[PDB]
């Protein structure tokens, strides 16, 4: 047919003309689906074989069924990813190849109970959580440093100020440093339509701190849309799970001492002031190191300054070359 | 190693 | 004479290198089995 | 002591006297005069020394088994692994001693045939017979102590 | 030996972040060899 070849050529020239244009926004996925094996894509052979835990970048507009995207992989070419409704449709198609998907079991029961599919067999039900296949995340991954122990204390404070000064100095002109004095662990998306929309409601949630924390969320988004790498100097988060289910999806950097024996004397070296909070300062270390390392993105398990320095320099270097 | 780390980090506390 | 001379003696004893003995990477169990199995090879009963 | 037992010292000594062989000398090579019989027989199982048709054991073959057992040279716990560790040991000995005659090698590391009657087989049978005799003796005692009520 | 092991382990762990882009020890002295053999023999006792 001539129409399919014509739309193929049109998509090809649109991709060629859109190779050098700014990226619009990014998406987050939670299902391992391949966009190259689907025959409904406008262009065959130019799909994306992306697994879960992956980020995609959208630049231009195609239709309500497919979009033009790019991978965070280095050297990844321009491909097409399904739309969220297209992903819902393909998820529905995934469970229809099986013998049964609704209530009527096939345990030697054919022709007795036809059981036409009710509203229970469609995606209308199972709406208690209903996690969307796509999540909105900042275009550039934010970087968060976790205290080897409770933030706001001397030892940890110098531990992250060293990295902050290094990223500022070596990488000036392309990285912006922002400090979040307020909390950031109260980032929720499926609680209510608008809890405390106005400050004049005099509600319990209106006069609480959740409004400012909610306002903190999107400024990270606008800083990410500027292509400039941004870090988060949050003084409240001390565990990856505290900021893992939110829509930020940040890069978490682990600065840790190899042994608590070294940490105790390192705390001792500060003075008598830290002796009072030393007791509670051990648990912030041991609970955090008990966390599995797969949650953490990068690990700094060494004690020399320059080796860890170049380690993180090269990590953000590979992140830089990933999206350029 | 960690004392060197804290020394360099604390030295730049001046501003 | 009591301390440095004995340090010299101890250092020379400790850091001594065996003469020859090839390179012995191919052999696996010869830490103490060498002489035992060698004497087993060259064993002669006492004769009256 | 081996040379002493045999005044001729021809290099072959009966397998029965080999139990008195081990008890007179002190450990680790020997067993000691105070060694229990069960502990004595258990070590004999690991030697796997073949017995010649004249019911004697060779001087050199016993020594290699004695050395091997005390130092755990390659000593596999059983199965087809034993043939592989005998094969590896033979290659290593040839690599260290190229001039070692094949007859001497087969004398020190005996090629294992299934039909060969080894010392371990002889001592395994008597323990099984003794265990069977002791198990039967207990069974008659059990069938009698339970019948007097 | 521990600094060498740490260097290889740190390099291996760091290489996961860059995966997207993609000799001989000196001969041991007689003293050291015999000491290692005695250590192994004594640990065999357990």
């Amino acid at each position: 047919e001539s129409a399919r070849r014509e739309v193929e050529s049109q998509a090809q020239q649109q991709l060629e003309r859109a190779k050098h244009k700014p990226v619009a926004f990014a998406v987050r996925t939670n299902v391992s689906y391949c966009g190259v094996l689907d025959e409904e894509c406008p262009v065959q052979g130019s799909g994306v074989n992306f697994e879960a835990k992956d980020f995609l970048h959208i630049k231009e507009k195609y239709s309500n069924d497919w979009w033009i995207g790019r991978l965070v992989k280095e050297g990844g070419d321009i491909a097409f990813i399904p739309s969220p409704q297209r992903l819902e449709s393909i998820r529905l198609k995934q469970e229809q190849k099986a013998r049964r998907s609704g209530n009527p079991s096939s345990l030697s029961d054919i022709g007795n109970r036809r059981s036409p599919p009710p509203s229970l067999a469609k995606q209308k039900q199972k709406q208690a959580e209903h996690v969307p296949p796509y999540d909105v995340v900042p275009s550039m991954r934010p970087v968060v440093l976790v205290g080897p122990s409770l933030k706001g204390y001397e030892v940890t404070d110098m531990m992250q100020k060293a990295l902050f000064d290094f990223l500022k100095h070596r990488f000036d002109g392309r990285i912006s440093i922002t400090r979040v004095t307020a909390d950031l662990s109260l980032a929720k998306r499926s609680v209510l339509n608008n809890p405390g929309k106005r400050t004049i409601i005099e509600r319990s949630s209106a006069r609480s701190s959740i409004a400012e924390v909610q306002s903190e969320i999107e400024r990270i988004f606008e800083l990410a849309k500027s292509l400039q790498l941004v870090v988060l100097d949050a003084d409240t988060i001390n565990h990856p799970a505290q900021l893992a289910k939110t829509s930020l999806a940040p890069i978490i950097v682990f600065v840790k001492v190899s042994s608590p024996k070294v940490l105790q004397r390192l705390i001792r070296s500060r003075g008598k002031s830290q002796m009072k909070h030393l007791t509670v300062q051990m648990m912030a270390y041991d609970k955090l190191v008990q966390c599995p390392p797969e949650s953490f993105d990068v690990i700094l398990d060494e004690n020399q300054l320059e080796d860890a320095c170049e380690h993180l320099a090269e990590y953000l270097e590979v992140y830089w070359r990933a999206t350029h | 190693g960690y004392m060197e780390w804290i020394s360099k980090a604390e030295e730049v506390i001046l501003a | 004479p009591f301390f440095f001379v004995n340090i010299f003696v101890a250092l020379i004893i400790i850091t001594f290198q065996e003469q020859g003995d090839k390179m012995m990477e191919e052999y696996s169990l010869e830490k103490n089995e060498r002489a035992c199995i060698d004497f087993a090879i060259s064993a002669k009963p006492l004769t009256r | 002591v081996w040379a002493e037992y045999d005044p001729a010292a021809w290099g072959r000594m009966p397998y029965l006297d080999m139990y008195q062989m081990l008890r007179h000398m002190s450990p680790p090579l020997g067993l000691g005069k105070k060694c229990p019989a069960r502990v004595a027989y258990k070590r004999l199982l690991r030697m796997d020394l073949p017995v010649a048709d004249d019911n004697t054991v060779h001087f050199n073959s016993t020594l290699m088994a004695l050395i091997r057992t005390a130092l755990d040279i390659k000593i596999a716990k059983g199965g087809a692994d034993k043939q592989q560790m005998d094969a590896e040991l033979r290659k290593e000995m040839m690599a260290i001693w190229p001039n070692l005659s094949q007859k001497t090698l087969d004398l020190l590391v005996t090629p294992h045939k299934s039909t060969d009657l080894t010392v371990g087989k002889i001592y395994a049978a008597m323990m099984i017979m003794e265990y069977y005799r002791q198990s039967k003796a207990k069974k008659l005692q059990a069938m009698r102590e339970e019948q007097d009520r | 030996e521990e600094e060498e092991a740490a260097n290889q382990k740190l390099a291996l762990q760091k290489a996961k972040e860059v995966a997207e882009v993609s000799n001989q020890k000196p001969a041991k002295s007689v003293w050291e060899q015999r000491t290692s053999e005695m250590r192994k023999q004594n640990l065999l006792a357990s």
